[PDB]
């Protein structure tokens, strides 16, 4: 069903902004369509909101119904529109996050997105395709999630001995810290960046935690912001423990597992995307602290659907 | 009624930019689909764009997206079309009409017919595009020698048009103008014959008068038997 | 894109007795709503375009119920019973299905009683030779139907690209035409050779009868 034959928009606008039903696809979920559509709407200058957006909202029900009546690993799935509405898509390069791009078309059904319960990192997760980016809705209030969408894929080798632990080669995450401080002495008028481990609060935020077939690995980040790296250089193991029993991130309350068997329990992935924290109060000072928590796993939805932003389908448009 | 009255076009360099314009005079504007339809001198129609009532889901042509812009207010009742950047090969008479419609949602998103009845057309007007201007030398005749014919020939000329009469208008038994050709340096060029009994010859003189007006010259030419 | 194509590219008829041609896409016309999204113009010299048909067999007002519209999917074919001669035109097939597409045209004319031309030639004289290039000029007068092809030799070898053809229109009074040939050649190349010709194969010729000339 290849070849659309009639692929650019041109006249006055036709959709508004609105928010409906979409539903999930891939390979209760449907077939997704093995002919995707696309079409550019020229000279269209657009602005997008990666906060105020009500998708992450249907992503974390979704989520939630896929845990609930839950072999195990994350499907790529997509999550088409209803007839009479449509995705629209901002495709420019260097996304600040919000405000307005100028190369904006329209989908049908969304790209195949993964759904990573994880805090701190981010894995498994598409990359930008220029620079890091960075993303938040205030760079004032402290209190904000921070989002850094990295450019180079990190494996990462979390494995069990049939005190668990994940091997990191830490050449590459030198050099990735090293363009991350670039990044946000860039951001900050040049100012010296200092990194912590994060503060108080449940080991949920003070450990990096992550889902992995079917157990929860809590690792301590100790090393990965030791700031005498910027040994180190050398591939790094992190020890971490593969908490059973944690805190909900299934709604309210708790949950529990069972112990596991001799045998390798082993998860490769890709960190693609960091997720930050910032202190302050006391600035004053020459120097930016920054702590990795974010907490809100929606955060995750939001830093990987940045680009999508729902509207609704009627000629007649308006300028 | 019922009409659409054209207006625009004429000699404009390559590069350069112009603007057409439809008066429309007669039905509800605001509720028909207007198109723009060229034609070439010798090949034959082609559609160039075409916008809704309500000027939205306009369809470009290929040689002629990115170029053009079709606009619309549906109170002055007018269409305007603005050309540009214009090629050699965009030289056609253009024709504005309305059509009827018929939206659709099986189109990806939206999209309607733009166009399936076109029976009100407009005057049609030409746009030429090439470089300068010149005479129009008639680089004589000749009739090499059962009935014999001859005929002058005007080449190296521009723009169009010429016209040509023979012996001041005198004979029109069975004389042929041809339509003119674009030669490949950018000026046109023509013949013009008739058929001449061949005792005519010798005794009644033919002259050829060529009348090339955007350089006022007009020119007399004599046929000479054997030259 | 859709290919459209229509036949026969060239339809003599007789003030009386009935015609029709045809049009084909490359895609089928339907839209699951019945009727199809085709179009069926006219052209008449000189004058703009009329509309015949619309979607698929519907005739627009003022047009004769003379004109019937035929077909679905992919064949269409426009019947015509009895005609005179307002209809010495050009008839246009239109698809409207995606976007809007026209076709190439399908040229009509009168019916005649085949007659021949009679080849004329023209070498270039001297005062052109003194400009800077020749022009010889091949000429067919007075031949029915419009189908001629006209090949320029110089010294029997066969020429390319560098002829320009242009034809009249019907004759009013004998319904027949003309047609006249030109070949360009620098100053020199001219004299360069000797001999030059044309060839014509007109139909009404079983034998390529032609004109030649030297110098
Ligand atoms: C421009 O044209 C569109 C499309 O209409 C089509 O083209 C016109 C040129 C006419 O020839 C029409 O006969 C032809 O169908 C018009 O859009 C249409 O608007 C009307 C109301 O403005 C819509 O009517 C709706 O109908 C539904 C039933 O399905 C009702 O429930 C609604 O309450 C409403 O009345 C109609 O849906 C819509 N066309 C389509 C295909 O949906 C447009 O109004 C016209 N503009 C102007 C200024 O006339
Ligand atoms: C086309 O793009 C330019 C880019 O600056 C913009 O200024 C202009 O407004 C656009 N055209 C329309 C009709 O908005
Ligand atoms: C917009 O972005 C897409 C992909 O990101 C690219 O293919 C397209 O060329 C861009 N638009 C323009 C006008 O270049
Ligand atoms: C959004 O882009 C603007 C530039 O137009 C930039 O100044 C701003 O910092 C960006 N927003 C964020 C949160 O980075
Ligand atoms: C993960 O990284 C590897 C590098 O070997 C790359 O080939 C692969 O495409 C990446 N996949 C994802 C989902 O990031
Ligand atoms: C990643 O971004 C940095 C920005 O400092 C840039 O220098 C580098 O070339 C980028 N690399 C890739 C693979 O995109
Ligand atoms: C962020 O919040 C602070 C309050 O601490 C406010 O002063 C600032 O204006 C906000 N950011 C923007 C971009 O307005
Ligand atoms: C992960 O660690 C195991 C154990 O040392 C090793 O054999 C394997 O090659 C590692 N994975 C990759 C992709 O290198
Ligand atoms: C780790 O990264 C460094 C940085 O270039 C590279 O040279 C080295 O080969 C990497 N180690 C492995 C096992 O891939
Ligand atoms: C992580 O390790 C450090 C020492 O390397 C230890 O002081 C700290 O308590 C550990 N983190 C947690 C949450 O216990
Ligand atoms: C950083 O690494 C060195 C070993 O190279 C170690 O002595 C030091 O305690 C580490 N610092 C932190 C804060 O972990
Ligand atoms: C990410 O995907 C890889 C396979 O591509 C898988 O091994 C890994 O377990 C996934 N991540 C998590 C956190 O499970």
């Amino acid at each position: 069903c290849d070849n659309l034959w009639v692929t650019v928009y041109y006249g006055v606008p036709v959709w508004k902004d609105a928010d409906t039903t979409l539903f999930c696809a891939s390979d209760a979920c449907v077939p997704t369509d093995p002919c995707p559509q696309e079409i550019h709407l020229e000279n269209v200058t657009e602005n997008f909101n990666m906060w105020k957006n009500n998708m992450v909202e249907q992503m974390q029900e979704d989520v939630i119904s896929l845990w609930d009546q839950s072999s195990f690993d994350p499907i790529p799935i997509h999550y088409c529109t209803p007839a009479g509405y449509v995705i629209l898509k901002c495709n420019d390069k260097n996304f600040n996050g919000t405000g307005p791009c100028k190369n904006v078309s329209s989908v049908q059904c969304t790209h195949g997105i993964k759904p990573v319960v994880s805090t701190q990192l981010l894995l498994n997760g598409s990359l930008a395709e220029e620079e890091i980016i960075i993303r938040s809705e205030n760079l004032t209030n402290n209190a904000k999630t921070i989002i850094v969408h990295l450019n180079k894929s990190v494996e990462i080798n979390c494995t069990r001995p049939s005190k668990a632990y994940c091997e990191i080669n830490g050449t590459k995450w030198n050099k990735v810290l090293k363009q991350v401080t670039e990044k946000l002495k860039e951001h900050f008028n040049n100012k010296t960046i200092i990194f912590q481990p994060p503060s108080g609060g449940d080991l949920e935020i003070t450990m990096h935690s992550f889902n992995c077939r079917g157990e929860f690995f809590y690792c301590n980040t100790t090393q990965l912001f030791n700031n005498t790296c910027i040994g180190c250089n050398g591939t790094i193991t992190l020890p971490c423990k593969i908490k059973q029993i944690i805190n909900m991130w299934q709604g309210t309350g708790q949950a529990m597992y069972a112990p596991p068997i001799d045998g390798k329990i082993n998860c490769v992935s890709n960190i693609t995307g960091i997720l930050l924290t910032r202190d302050g109060g006391a600035n004053n000072t020459s120097n930016e602290t920054f702590r990795p928590g974010g907490g809100n796993i929606k955060d995750n939805w939001r830093s990987e659907l940045y680009k999508y932003k729902v509207v609704q389908i009627e000629p007649l448009g308006i300028a | 009624e019922v009409q659409l009255v054209e207006s625009g076009g004429g000699l404009v360099k390559p590069g350069g930019s112009l603007r057409l314009s439809c008066a429309a005079s007669g039905f509800t504007f605001s509720s028909y689909s207007m198109n723009w339809v060229r034609q070439a001198p010798g090949r034959g129609l082609e559609w160039v764009s075409s916008i809704s009532n309500t000027s939205t889901y306009i369809y470009y042509a290929d040689s002629v997206e990115g170029r053009f812009t079709l606009s619309r207010d549906n109170a002055k009742n007018s269409l305007y079309l603005q050309m540009n950047s214009l090629r050699a090969e965009d030289t056609a008479v253009y024709y504005c009409a309305r059509a009827n419609q018929h939206f659709d949602w099986l189109l990806s998103l939206l999209g309607g017919y733009h166009y399936y009845g076109m029976d009100v057309w407009g005057q049609g007007t030409t746009v030429t595009v090439s470089s300068a201007s010149t005479k129009g030398p008639s680089v004589f005749p000749l009739a090499p020698s059962g009935t014999a014919a001859l005929g002058c020939l005007v080449k190296d000329y521009f723009p169009e048009p010429v016209t040509v009469s023979w012996n001041s208008g005198a004979l029109t038994s069975g004389v042929h103008t041809f339509p003119a050709v674009l030669q490949s340096s950018g000026l046109y060029s023509l013949s013009s014959v008739v058929t001449v009994p061949s005792s005519s010859l010798g005794t009644q003189t033919y002259i050829c008068n060529v009348n090339h007006k955007p350089s006022n010259t007009k020119v007399d030419k004599r046929v000479e038997p054997k030259s | 894109d859709i290919v459209m194509t229509q036949s026969p590219l060239s339809l003599p008829v007789t003030p009386g007795e009935p015609a029709s041609i045809s049009c084909r896409s490359s895609q089928s016309l339907l839209h699951s709503n019945g009727y199809n999204y085709l179009d069926w113009y006219l052209q008449k010299p000189g004058q703009s375009p009329q509309l015949l048909i619309y979607l698929g067999s519907n005739r627009a007002s003022g047009v004769p119920d003379r004109f019937i519209g035929s077909g679905s999917g992919t064949d269409f074919t426009l019947k015509i019973s009895r005609v005179e001669a307002e209809d010495v035109g050009v008839f246009y097939c239109m698809q409207a299905l995606q976007a809007v597409g026209f076709g190439p045209g399908t040229k009509v004319e009168i019916k005649r009683t085949v007659a021949a031309p009679s080849v004329f030639i023209f070498p270039p004289s001297d005062e052109q030779l003194k400009s800077g290039t020749a022009s010889v000029v091949c000429l067919l007068n007075n031949f029915y139907p419009r189908e001629a092809k006209v090949q320029w030799k110089v010294d029997n070898a066969l020429q390319s690209g560098n002829s320009q053809e242009s034809v009249t229109e019907q004759d009013s009074k004998d319904s027949t035409y003309s047609l006249s040939s030109t070949l360009t050649l620098s100053k020199a190349d001219y004299e360069k050779h000797k001999v030059y010709a044309c060839e014509v194969t007109h139909q009404g010729l079983s034998s390529p009868v032609t004109k030649s000339f030297n110098r």
